[PDB]
């Protein structure tokens, strides 16, 4: 029994990582929004919350389907979908970089 | 020329909008459940 | 409904084929040179 | 002076990682090719060669531009470009996962 670490808290994290990730996308094109704070928040929690890229990869797809769907119903240039790819790849690359740094190596 | 003439096999798979993606989860999202 | 009505700002940026990508290198590719 | 580790060997790795990455893409749709060997080769070397996702991210773009370019000159469905994204995201996610495992944590 993790120090009171129930499966809910993790889900809560997921719930937040979900929105946080989402927020990162919305602010990806922000004019003054420091998306870094979003990416930093997601990155920090993702690492700390021992979150695997899986959810980042899977969660991304679901949300992406959300945008593509609207584009169809709203008949809007779906090209904007490239942002998610830039956000998905950039996000993963950002936290993935943190992992490499969290690895103490001799030398 | 260089040699490495990148091909890939263009025009082979039928993809849609969100066309497949990370859907492969990667078999990583196992981290937890009992 | 749920609440979180994902918007994003569709139809805002003009993207081409390979439309921008990892081009952001990420400032990581510094690993080495002297 | 790394044990005879000159900047060439690294470039050689890059030269190989470049082709290896490329190979991974070509075999991504292989019918019997164990792309895993390609991804495993790239992953292993990328990690060992202390390669940052940067090159993986940057190298990906360049090659991607190679396919998009041909599609135009050859007038071929550029949709196939999704493979690179699946290959790029999958590749990064694969080695990124290895990094997490290479991190010895208490517990």
């Amino acid at each position: 029994a993790m120090a009171r670490m129930s499966p809910a808290d993790k889900r809560k994290l997921l719930d937040e990582l979900r929105s946080i990730y989402r927020t990162i996308v919305l602010e990806y094109f922000n004019t003054d929004a420091k998306v870094n704070e979003r990416i930093d928040e997601f990155v920090s929690k993702a690492f700390f919350a021992d979150i695997s890229v899986s959810q980042v990869l899977e969660i991304h797809v679901e949300l992406m389907d959300t945008f593509s769907k609207q584009l169809k119903l709203e008949g809007r240039s779906e090209d904007i979908l490239l942002d998610y790819r830039l956000t998905l790849i950039d996000v993963i690359a950002h936290l993935c970089e943190m992992y490499r740094r969290s690895i103490p190596r001799e030398v | 020329a260089m040699a490495g003439i990148i091909s890939g096999t263009p025009t082979r798979i039928s993809v849609d909008e969100k066309t497949e993606l990370a859907r492969i989860a990667k078999g990583m999202q196992d981290l937890e459940s009992e």
